[PDB]
Order: C-alpha cells, then sequence, then structure tokens
RNA sequence: CCUCCGCAUAAGCCUGCGUCAGAUCACUGAACUGACAAUUAACAGCCCAAUAUCUACAAUCAACCAACAAGUCAUUAUUACCCUCACUGUCAACCCAACACAGGCAUGCUCAUAAGGAAAGGUUAAAAAAAGUAAAAGGAACUCGGCAAAUCUUACCCC
RNA sequence: GCUACCUAAGAACAGCUAAAAGAGCACACCCGUCUAUGUAGCAAAAUAGUGGGAAGAUUUAUAGGUAGAGGCGACAAACCUA
RNA sequence: GCUAAACCUAGCCCCAAACCCACUCCACCUUACUACCACAACCUUAGCCAAACCAUUUACCCAAAUAAAGUAUAGGCGAUA
C-alpha cells in the first residue's frame, strides 16, 4: 500500500526480485539450466595509457595567465586542418571538386569501426 | 470480524492498477490524464 | 562507464572497449572486523564487479583474487518540517579478496584567539569576602 | 487585520483610561 | 569560517610592559616611545597631557554615575567597560570627585610593533594619587558599601591607550594597575557565609 | 597500488594542503588529443583519494583537510569532457551535417502531447518487434480535450505571474 | 535557496544563517531598490563618507557589499558593542560589531580633493567602464582588493601536484579529422581486425 | 479578543494627482463637441460592458453570447450553470408574482 | 470581507458594564450577561 | 513460575530496541533526534536453436488382492551449435486490523522443549460486581423451561 | 487482495475402533449450539467454558475470471472491500 | 499572573493586452521510469427539473453590439418556446 517510494528489485515477491536490476550493462546470455555464458566480448576493456614520463598534473599553478574563451566549432575547424591543403593546392592543379576524400572526408561512415553517427563507441 | 478486507500483494496491486493496465483500455488513459492535469504525483501504482 | 548507450554487438563484432570511464571509486574502512586479504569499496551501482576487477588491475596495478557485491539500502525514515520523506541513497559494496597473499590495513588517517585566552585567565572570578560588591574602585 | 481607522481610535483611548486609573500622576 | 570580513579591534587585552611601582632604562624606553607616537601624531605633548588623563577619568566616573553608556564608550576601551559595568548593573553609585593631593604625572610610556595588520597600539601610564568619596546603594536602595559624604584617599594607576594608525583613534582609559603592596578595600557592611566541603556520604572530612 | 587511493602520509591530518588551480577549458583546447586523455586517468586517480579522504572525515566525525580541492578537481574534469565533447561535435558536422550522436524522431505520445522520443538498438527490423509494437506513438481524439484543459491551466499560471510582476512594480514606485 | 530568503549579515550557508533563517520560517520580504549592475559604484577597499546616523561625516574603508540588500559594510564606522565568548558562567569579552549601511547612506570620496562628490559611469577608449565625478573632472581608479581564495598570486609557490606554467601552456595539439578514439587505438598500438555489423536503430 | 491594539499607518491622499485633476473631463465631448462622440466612448473595460447596464442574469447572457466562444472551458461551464440556475431563480422564485 | 463590523467591543461592553456587579457567569459571559440584564432593566 | 509456543521458509513490510553524542508510569533514557555502520552465494530468482516426429497400460511401501470418480511427471530423426559463472533477493523485536489491539495469518521441523516468556506499581482486606473452591438435612421443592452447575441416564412423540 | 461462484497448478488431515463406508470415538484444523462476561469493549461482533464436523458435497495457500439496466447464489432478498 | 491577544505581506480575484510551454546525459506502454529478437480510432446524450401529478412538452455557443420583438410563429394552443 505505498505508491509514493521508488520501486525497486527489493520490493516484490521471488520472481519480481529476480527480474528487475539496478543500471548495470548485461555481459552474456542465459541456457538450458540457468546456465550463465560469460562473453568476453561484450565486456567493456578499459583502455588505460601509460603515465610514465608525464608532466602534466591534476591542479595547475595560479602564475598562469588567463585567455579569453573561445569554443571549438566546424567552421574554425576547417580552417585549420582542411583549408591550408586546398589552397595550396589550389595554387597548382592537384585540386578537384572530385575526389576530394584526399582531405580527409568520406561520403559514407557504414565501412568505419569509428562511425560517428550513429555513435557506435563508449565516450 | 471486519476491517482486515486488504490481505496485500505485488502481484495482484500491479496487474490490477498499474500503469500497463491503465493504458490497456481508453477508458483508463483518461484516468491517468486527468491525474496528470489535476497534478498527482501518483499517475498509477 | 555509467549513463551512456552501450553499443550491441552481434557474433564476430569488434571488442568493446572504453577509453575515459565515468566510474568513481572510494575504499573505504570496514565496520565488521575482516580477513587481512579483503578490502572494501563504494561503488556505483551500474558498475559490476568484472569491471572492478579490470578497474583496479588496469589502473592501480592491484592484482584482484576475488570479488563479491551487495546493495545496501539507505532508510527512509527520516522526514522534513513538510513531513515528507527524505530518502538517503542506496549504495553498492564491493568486498575484494587481494591475490599472491598481499595484506592491506586501512591507515590511521587524522593522528584575536590570543586576546581570548589572556582575558579567560583575566577572570579574577569572585572572593565571597566581598559580597558581591563591584571591585572596579580602588577605595 | 480589519480595515478602519475609528475602532482603533477609540480603543486607544480606552486603554490611556486604564492606564491612568492603574497609576494615576502626581 | 572562512570569508574575506574581519573582526575589527580598536583595543587590546594585557599590557604591553607592566608598570612596577615601589631607572635610565624605563626613561630611554618612554622615549622611544614618545617618538613612536609624535611620528603618527605630531601634535602630542607630554607636558599638558596628565591633566587631559585626569579629566577623562572624572568624567567617566561621573558616566558611571548617571548611567551613560554611551558618552562612557567614546571614553573607554572595550576591554575595560566590561569590568566596569558588570557589576553596576541593577545598583545605584554615587561617585564624587574631592580635590587632589599629589599632581598627576606620567609614569611609563610603551607601544607596540605591528602584532596585528593595521594596528599601532599606544599605552602611557599614569599615577594618581586623590581623596575620592563612593557610595554604592543595593537594588532595593540600601546603603551597602562605602559612606555618604565623608572622602578617603586613594592611590592608583591607570593605563590609557590610542589607536595610532587609526586617524579617528582617541586617548581612553584601558584599566588600573593594582599594586601587591596595596593595603586591603575598606570593609563591606554585611557579614558573609563561606560554606565548606559538601560531602557525599562516602566521604569523610579533612 | 592499493597505497594510491591515499595521499602522501606527510600530508596525513595536516588541516590545510596548499593545491593548485583548477584546469581552464581554453589550457586544455591547447592541449593535444592523445595527452587529454591520458591527463584525465591522472584527474581519475585524484578525484577518488579525495572522494576516499571525504568519506573516512565523515566516519571519524572530523572536517576535511581542504574539501575545495574535490571541487577543483571535478570543475577539471567537467572542462576536460566538454573540451573532448566539442571536438566530436565538430568532426560529426564536417562529416554528416547531425547535430546530435543518437538518432531520435518527433513523436505525438498517447498523453497527445509532442515528444522528442530516443531511439535504441535492435537485432531485427521494427514491423517484427513485438515489444515496440505495443507502444502507440499516436494521439486517439478523446485526448483533444484534456489538451485543451492544459493549455488553459498552463495560461492561467502565466497570467498569474505578469499581474504579480506589475503590482510588485507599483508598490516599488510609491516607496521610491 | 528558498523563495523570499531573507538575507543576513552573515553569509548564506553559515551555520548562523542556518539558526536565523531555517527552512521553515517565512518572514515579511524586505523591500529594496533595484539598481542595475553598471550603475552599481561602490567597490570593497573604496573609501566612502557616512551621511547619517551615529558616526556620521566621517572617512571610512568599505570591507563588504551584500548586493541583495543594497549594503555597504565600512570597517570600524557606524559601530554598536557587543560581547563574544559568553557561557553559563563567563562574561565573555567585548567588541566593536558594524552596522550595515544603504548605499544612499554613503558617498565615494575624491582622491584628491578629499571631499564627498557623485560619480557617474563613462566609456573610455583606455577603460571601458570608468568612474568621473560630477562637479570635478577626476577620474576614480578600481581600488585593490584580495582574490576570494586569497591566493596572493604575487607570491605562490607550486606544489607537488601542480603544473608547471610552461608545460601547462605548451600547445601540443595539431588539429585532425581523426577522433580522440582513433588516435588513442592507433597510438597505444591496438589493433582491430572484424568489422562492426550493422543494427536497427528505432 | 479581535480589536486591533496600536493604530494603522497614516494614509496620505494625494488630491492634486494628475488623475484626480482631471477627472471627468471630456464627460461633455457629445454636447460641446458638435455630437462627433457619445460619451459612452469613454467607457473602457469589458468589451460586453462598454455603455450598458442590466441584473446579473442579463450579464450573463450578454457575456456568453458575445465572448462566449473565446472563453476558457471551466469558465464557461460555470457560466452556462449560472444561468441555469438564475434562470430558475428569477423565472420560479420570490415574494410577488 | 468587503465590511466587517470593526467594533464589537464597544457593543459589548454596553451590556456588561450593567452585568458587573452579578454572581457567576452572567457576569462577564456576553449571551448569558444580556438576558439577566434586560431582566433586571 | 508460565509455555498451543518456538526456530525457519514463504507472503507482506522497508532500516523500524547495532555503535556514538544531545535530548526528554518510569530511568533524565530510550522503541526520541542526528551522525556513523551493515545484509558478501554455494540457498533462491533469473532459462532453453529449428522443423517434423513420438507419447494405450494410474497413485496407494506396488507385491497379492481390490476397484472407480479413471488419474502430476518419457521421445526419436536430421540440421545448427564450443564461449563460462554475470545480474537480483539476503537486516530487525517486522504483516492485515485507525493503536506496542485477548482479533486474522500458508507450509516444514520441534509435540515439549536445548527454544521462548512474566499473571502481582505499593498497601488494606468495606459494600455491590466478575471467576473459582467447599458445604449440615433435603434432592428440582427453583424455574417459561433442570438455564447453569453438575454429572458424565432411560423410554417415547412431532417434523 | 473481503465475500459468492468458477478456472489452472498445488498443499493438509495424529492416535484408536472398524468389513471398510459423504462409518464411529477423537488431535491439529474448519465451523459457531448454549451460557456467562463485554457493550466508546481486547474487539465497528471479541473472550471463557460448552458444543458441530473433522478422508470429504472437507479445509486451505497462489494466480486468473464473472461488474451494477449487471454479476454470483445447496433462495437467506444471501454476497459483490465494516 | 498564566493561557493568550495584537500585526502586513506572502499571494490571490476580475479586466485589458497578447494566439501558449513543450526543454543537459541515462531511463521510461513488460510489473512505466526496465540497454539487447518472427490487435487497433469515428456510432442521436440521458436524466434531474418545470408543468404545482404525469405520460406530448420544458431556455442551454455557435460566430455585428442596438433595434425589428417577446413580433410573426410554435405548443397536453398550457407550462412555456
Ligand atoms: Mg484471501
Ligand atoms: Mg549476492
Ligand atoms: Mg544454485
Ligand atoms: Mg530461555
Ligand atoms: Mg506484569
Ligand atoms: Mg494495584
Ligand atoms: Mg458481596
Ligand atoms: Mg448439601
Ligand atoms: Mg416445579
Ligand atoms: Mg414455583
Ligand atoms: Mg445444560
Ligand atoms: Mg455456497
Ligand atoms: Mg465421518
Ligand atoms: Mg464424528
Ligand atoms: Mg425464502
Ligand atoms: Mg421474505
Ligand atoms: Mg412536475
Ligand atoms: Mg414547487
Amino acid at each position: 500500500a505505498d505508491r509514493m517510494s521508488k520501486w525497486t528489485s527489493k520490493r516484490g515477491p521471488r520472481s519480481f526480485r529476480g527480474r528487475k536490476g539496478r543500471g548495470a550493462k548485461g555481459i552474456g546470455f542465459l541456457t538450458s539450466g540457468w546456465r550463465f555464458v560469460q562473453i568476453k566480448e561484450m565486456v567493456p576493456e578499459f583502455v588505460v595509457p601509460d603515465l610514465t614520463g608525464f608532466k602534466l598534473k591534476p591542479y595547475v599553478s595560479y602564475l598562469a595567465p588567463e585567455s579569453e574563451e573561445t569554443p571549438l566549432t566546424a567552421a574554425q575547424l576547417f580552417s585549420e586542418a582542411v583549408a591550408p591543403a586546398i589552397e595550396k593546392d589550389f595554387k597548382d592543379g592537384t585540386f578537384d571538386p572530385d575526389n576530394l576524400e584526399k582531405y580527409g572526408f568520406e561520403p559514407t561512415q557504414e565501412g568505419k569501426l569509428f562511425q560517428l553517427y550513429p555513435r557506435n563507441f563508449l565516450r | 470480524a471486519r476491517g482486515n478486507e486488504y490481505q496485500p500483494s505485488n502481484i495482484k496491486r500491479k496487474n490490477k492498477h498499474g500503469w500497463v493496465r491503465r493504458l490497456s483500455t481508453p477508458a483508463g488513459v483518461q484516468v491517468i490524464l486527468r491525474r496528470m492535469l489535476k497534478g498527482r504525483k501518483s499517475l498509477s501504482h | 562507464a555509467r549513463n551512456v548507450v552501450y553499443p550491441l554487438y552481434r557474433l564476430g563484432g569488434p571488442q568493446l572497449r572504453v577509453f575515459r570511464t565515468n566510474f568513481f571509486i572510494q575504499l573505504v574502512r570496514p565496520g565488521v572486523a575482516q580477513p587481512e586479504d579483503t578490502v572494501q569499496f563504494r561503488i556505483p551501482m551500474e558498475m559490476t564487479r568484472v569491471d572492478l576487477r579490470n578497474y583496479l588491475e588496469g589502473i592501480y596495478n592491484v592484482p584482484v583474487a576475488a570479488v563479491r557485491t551487495r546493495v545496501q539500502h539507505g532508510s527512509n525514515k527520516r522526514r522534513d518540517h513538510r513531513n515528507v520523506r527524505i530518502k538517503k541513497p542506496d549504495y553498492k559494496v564491493a568486498y575484494v579478496q587481494l591475490a599472491h597473499g598481499q595484506t592491506f590495513t586501512f591507515p590511521d588517517l587524522f593522528p584575536l584567539y590570543s586576546m581570548l585566552e589572556e582575558e579567560r585567565q583575566q577572570r579574577q572570578s569572585s572572593d565571597p569576602r566581598r559580597g558581591g560588591v563591584p571591585s572596579w574602585f580602588g577605595l | 487585520v480589519k480595515k478602519g481607522f475609528r475602532a482603533a481610535f477609540r480603543f486607544q483611548k480606552e486603554l490611556e483610561r486604564q492606564r491612568l486609573l492603574r497609576c494615576p500622576p502626581p | 569560517e572562512k570569508s574575506d570580513r574581519s573582526i575589527h579591534l580598536a583595543c587590546t587585552a594585557g599590557i604591553f610592559d607592566a608598570y612596577v611601582p615601589p631607572r635610565m632604562k624605563k626613561t630611554m624606553a618612554s622615549q622611544v616611545s614618545i617618538r613612536r607616537i609624535k611620528d603618527y601624531d605630531a601634535n602630542f605633548k607630554i607636558k599638558d597631557f596628565p591633566e587631559k588623563a585626569k579629566d577623562i577619568f572624572i568624567e567617566a566616573h561621573l558616566c558611571l554615575n548617571n548611567s551613560d553608556h554611551d558618552r562612557l564608550h567614546t571614553l573607554v576601551t572595550e576591554h575595560c567597560f566590561p569590568d566596569m559595568t558588570w557589576d553596576i548593573k541593577y545598583k545605584t553609585v554615587r561617585w564624587s570627585f574631592v580635590e587632589s593631593l599629589e599632581p598627576s604625572h606620567v609614569v611609563q610610556v610603551r607601544c607596540s610593533s605591528m602584532m596585528n595588520q593595521g594596528n599601532v597600539y599606544g599605552q602611557i601610564t599614569v599615577r594618581m594619587h586623590t581623596r575620592q568619596t563612593l557610595a554604592i546603594y543595593d537594588r532595593f536602595g540600601r546603603l551597602m558599601y562605602g559612606q555618604e559624604d565623608v572622602p578617603k584617599d586613594v592611590l592608583e594607576y591607570v593605563v590609557f591607550e590610542k589607536q595610532l594608525t587609526n586617524p579617528y583613534g582617541s586617548w581612553r582609559m584601558h584599566t588600573k594597575i593594582v599594586p601587591p603592596w596595596a593595603p586591603p578595600k575598606q570593609p563591606i557592611l554585611k557579614t558573609v557565609m563561606i560554606p565548606g566541603p559538601q560531602l557525599k556520604p562516602e566521604e569523610e572530612y579533612e | 597500488g592499493l597505497e594510491e587511493f591515499f595521499d602522501d602520509p606527510k600530508n596525513w591530518g595536516q588541516e590545510k594542503v596548499k593545491s593548485g588551480a583548477a584546469w581552464t577549458c581554453q589550457q586544455l583546447r591547447n592541449k593535444s588529443n592523445e595527452d587529454l586523455h591520458k591527463l584525465w586517468y591522472v584527474l581519475l586517480k585524484e578525484r577518488n583519494m579525495l572522494l576516499t579522504l571525504e568519506q573516512e572525515a565523515k566516519r571519524q566525525r572530523l572536517p576535511m583537510p581542504s574539501p575545495e580541492r574535490l571541487d577543483k578537481v571535478v570543475d577539471s574534469m567537467d572542462a576536460l569532457d566538454k573540451v573532448v565533447q566539442e571536438r566530436e561535435d565538430a568532426l560529426r558536422l564536417l562529416q554528416t551535417g547531425q547535430e546530435r550522436a543518437r538518432p531520435g524522431a518527433w513523436r505525438r505520445d498517447i498523453f497527445g502531447r509532442i515528444i522528442w522520443h530516443k531511439f535504441k538498438q535492435w537485432v531485427i527490423p521494427w514491423h517484427l518487434n513485438k515489444r515496440y509494437n505495443r507502444k502507440r506513438f499516436f494521439a486517439l481524439p478523446y485526448v483533444d480535450h484534456f489538451l485543451r484543459l492544459e493549455r488553459e491551466k498552463r495560461a492561467r499560471i502565466k497570467a498569474r505571474k505578469e499581474n504579480l510582476e506589475r503590482k510588485k512594480a507599483k508598490i516599488l514606485l510609491k516607496k521610491f | 535557496l528558498p523563495p523570499h530568503y531573507r538575507y543576513g549579515m552573515s553569509p548564506p550557508g553559515s551555520v548562523a544563517d542556518k539558526r536565523k533563517n531555517p527552512p521553515w520560517i517565512r518572514r515579511r520580504p524586505v523591500v529594496v531598490e533595484p539598481i542595475s549592475d553598471e550603475d552599481w559604484y561602490l567597490f570593497c577597499g573604496d573609501t566612502v563618507e557616512i551621511l547619517e546616523g551615529k558616526d556620521a561625516g566621517k572617512q571610512g574603508k568599505v570591507v563588504q557589499v551584500i548586493r541583495q540588500r543594497n549594503w555597504v559594510v565600512v570597517g570600524g564606522l557606524n559601530t554598536h558593542y557587543r560581547y563574544i565568548g559568553k557561557t553559563m558562567d563567563y562574561r565573555g569579552t567585548m567588541i566593536p560589531s558594524e552596522a550595515p549601511l544603504l548605499h544612499r547612506q554613503v558617498k565615494l570620496v575624491d582622491p584628491m580633493d578629499r571631499k564627498p562628490t557623485e560619480i557617474e559611469w563613462r566609456f573610455t577608449e583606455a577603460g571601458e567602464r570608468v568612474r568621473v565625478s560630477t562637479r570635478s573632472g577626476r577620474i576614480i581608479p578600481k581600488p585593490e582588493f584580495p582574490r576570494a581564495d586569497g591566493i596572493v598570486p604575487e607570491t605562490w609557490i607550486d606544489g607537488p601536484k601542480d603544473t608547471s606554467v610552461e608545460d601547462a601552456l605548451e600547445r601540443t595539439y595539431v588539429p585532425c579529422l581523426k577522433t580522440l578514439q582513433e588516435e588513442v587505438m592507433e597510438a597505444m598500438g591496438i589493433k582491430e581486425t572484424r568489422k562492426y555489423k550493422k543494427v536497427y536503430w528505432y | 479578543i479581535g480589536i486591533r491594539l496600536t493604530l494603522p499607518p497614516p494614509k496620505v491622499v494625494d488630491r492634486w494627482n494628475e488623475k484626480r485633476a482631471m477627472f471627468g473631463v471630456y464627460d461633455n465631448i457629445g454636447i460641446l463637441g458638435n455630437f462627433e462622440k457619445h460619451p459612452k466612448e469613454l467607457i473602457r473595460g469589458p468589451i460586453w460592458l462598454r455603455g450598458w447596464k442590466g441584473n446579473e442574469l442579463q450579464r450573463c447572457i450578454r457575456k456568453r453570447k458575445m465572448v462566449g466562444s473565446r472563453m476558457f472551458a471551466d469558465d464557461l461551464h460555470n457560466l452556462n450553470k449560472r444561468i441555469r440556475y438564475l434562470y430558475k431563480h428569477f423565472n420560479r422564485h420570490g415574494k410577488f408574482r | 470581507l468587503r465590511n466587517r463590523v470593526t467594533d464589537r467591543y464597544f457593543r459589548i461592553q454596553e451590556v456588561l458594564k450593567h452585568a458587573r456587579h452579578f454572581r457567576g457567569r452572567k457576569n462577564r459571559c456576553y449571551r448569558l450577561a444580556v438576558r439577566t440584564v434586560i431582566r433586571a432593566f
């Protein structure tokens, strides 16, 4: 006879308490006789770098001078990545409206391991 | 002796007055709609 | 990582990876007497014991042997001035048994005022021979 | 809190009379 | 709690160098201190000050008499005022000043040396020897100490403070020095009982 | 090791720890892509130390040495995440012209209100999905009257707000 | 904060403030004259003159500004006395304590003329927002005041966990149309050969 | 008890504010201005009330037909109910027939 | 509450004045006092 | 001195007599307030590739016998198939009866306990009232009626 | 989620006599004959004692169904949240 | 002398003007707020009440205020419309 409390896996009868969980992402499946099969590949792997000889530390010196905040946009990214290559190739006759893929553009995301839309990677 | 008419169970509570039971019929939909307009914090069990 | 949509897997897929992991850990002093190898942790809900194993041996290079978890229910008994229930949040508790017979014990963390002090000692209290007569006058 | 001034003024004058009864001036 | 606002002090408790009542070292200390007075104000005279110290003393005591705390505040430090007025509330004081015997003179002058930020204090000590009258009455107006209108002699040592840094700082009475060799204060009217140890059943008197 | 859940023993129970300023977004933008990834784990370990330290103070019923450190650390990582997010977002625009990473649609729930429905991933196509087909992404007619009442309600609240604004200005004119 | 919280002299998060304004209380709101953020001209460390109240017609230094109530606190001016440290038995010790003033109750001083003057905001090529006296063509500079944390940046020393300025401000980012994810993988030498299969999104 | 125990703040009425000073000016717009406008064109307020007077029942009838379409669902239900009430009151009740 | 009687205290005192010298509750309780005061007059 | 109760599971409830500090029929305290702790899976929940194809003969110590109401439990052929122990429940004096209610409440083990409990705030020994125990001689004389207590009967009539 | 009835898949019934049974005595259980207490009570129907059944048309846990111009009913105008 | 009493301002009402909000990450129609597998919507309002009963009948928003006009007309030719 309570409506206002949050509904949880603690709360039902036996069957109910089995079915619901907390938020944890499942990492396998079940087979006959309730045997759990784990898939190694479904388990997230921590991609953790080498920290040896690394100068950056978690806090910053106050002695550092202040600079104006300017966020990143597509326009300026194009200007400081693609634009110099394009204009340099515009000077000669190497540039082409077709096959501009040389500059880093891709027609499709289908083949890629890291597909941008829809996103297929974690963080 | 009377008064103990409520013999509680989670299964029965949910299958009778739950969100899914509510949406199942147009009548129930309107029940939810009413509670939303009144500003109830419990829309259903 | 938590509060992100995990990409689906089909057979023969690429190995799922995280690069920056939302999970944050506390290592906590147990309230009950434990084995020397066992260490306690407060853990995000969405974390698994598989995850915590990998987390510790990955980031901290801590070899672990065994991990067991449980979900601690916070009390909803407390009420405010408006007579509304205040929920203490539920958290997950992970016990980790170390390998190679390593032993860990929780460290012993935590081993104008002049004017105030000088006046406090200049109190002079009160002499019952005077019987409450003012003391300021030198007469 | 009742809008009006007359009843309030009357009451103050009543209180003045009571105060005079309690401790008459020299 | 850490916030930018600070508790602002207009006095210091205690005495920089306690004058001891009954030699060239004290005079040179006074000379360097008066120099450290002059550089701040440049209109200070050691000659004329005792009179100012005298009349300030009298008017402070007149304040006590009539219970005017505001004038007293302009006149007496924040260290002194509690000692002045903790007992005096809910009783009447009748203090008067009769003619002085020995003229008031300065005994020593000392200065602080930047113990706190934006705070320089200066303590000067004056010896005063005069006869006064005093009566303290009870809450019901029953004479409880002193006599009505007959003077008795008193020797007192008084310390004066000023804020040297502050432009609105003023010379105020700060404290009294009681000598160890001083005769005891004249006896009170009533008799008292001092209770002995209140013993728990499981105790014996020694 | 397990030891690095705690800071340097020399500064244990020191009441005050001198700590640096939180990283700015600008500073992090100058930093390399790979280097941000490395810095991010440096910030991770630091967070966990401070979180365990929070809890231990709470247990001993003692004040934390420098609690503000935690805030700084958090902010730095917020900043870092934002910086990285920006890079991904920028690149998406240049490559696909999609503003949102996850696909979705404007839909009409049964309560007749317009929602941004986020998609989920499935193995099978939608027409074959029994659970998905159970959902009603449309409003039958009976809902329209409620939509009216809802609107009217919103209007009332708004009207009330406006009035009070005006009234308040009036009294503020008589006093000044 | 609750709606119609009363701003005390205590900072809002303090224990003292919690004692004064608990969650349940609902006092009559204070009527304050709303003045624009640009038009506000009283800063901490400025010298002002007190016009009315006790201790009027005297210079003083601003120590605290509470913008919510249009309040200015002057250190050691407009003072009343309280005892601090009083217990069951002990009487405590007496200190002076400042009372706030409305911004009408003070005005700024001319730095040279040493007299109270009205002030107007001006735009200059040198200074975007500057302050000028109405009667005297004299500019009043912004007073020096320490930061919130009180770091004192002129004399500060790095700790063990503090990044050196040169290391922090070196630009190691070279723009590219790889993601963070692609970059780290290829740099760490971790390689995947299998192709990611296509999923229905709905 | 239920009587105030102090005098309320004195109320000062400015009889010579602009609104009081120019009260009732242009009430003679008609006779003095060639009959270009009726004075009833100085009336501001409800749509159904400008230069018209009636009892409650009549006022309700009028509000129903003039702003009936544009008013809120629950307000209109209240107004339809008012009219039903008043209709019975006036036609079926009272001292005199 | 467009119009509220503000001076009932004075209307009450008019009866109670006469009732002062009586015995029991009717010397102070208005709904009792009035009835006896009428009879008295 | 009492125990027809206990211990466990289920069902229901949701931190609801653990520790520490203040605080208030009974302690100036606790089943009050705040802060801190805790319940670790082997038990239990959470299952199963496809298309055909198979499946007459109870249970009852299943033996003899004996039935009637006719009964809880099975596959094979071919194809496809190689990774592992994840997730959730786990506390308490507890639930439904407005209550710390002589009421309600499923199964297993203990059938009297190895477990769990306390009828009496202190006194005095009036009346009337409730529940007992005993009673000379008599044995229904009581009463609408042997109601009740007893005792632990017989023959009928109406339906 | 009480109660009336049904549906699915369950569970309970000691001891003794019996030609062996909607049998007999009699626990647990289910019901409620008679008396007394209680009557703002322990209780919006209880308690103490005495009784009826207790291998069956028995009792009972879980889930589902039938809805008011109606359901359900070994008909009491019974029951369908005091 | 206790219990008390006293308060002005939160806000709200009716107008006018003007056509409104639908919203970081995650989750949410299965037992909602739960990552992850082969049916379908449109269908005369009735009644109280008035008629001093009741049985035909009994005003209810339809797109310009006023007037035409409670007129023509309808109606157990009556209530009334
Ligand atoms: Mg039941
Ligand atoms: Mg577990
Ligand atoms: Mg198992
Ligand atoms: Mg025992
Ligand atoms: Mg007892
Ligand atoms: Mg007794
Ligand atoms: Mg008797
Ligand atoms: Mg006998
Ligand atoms: Mg007889
Ligand atoms: Mg007889
Ligand atoms: Mg009998
Ligand atoms: Mg039956
Ligand atoms: Mg039988
Ligand atoms: Mg029998
Ligand atoms: Mg019959
Ligand atoms: Mg009958
Ligand atoms: Mg009729
Ligand atoms: Mg009638």
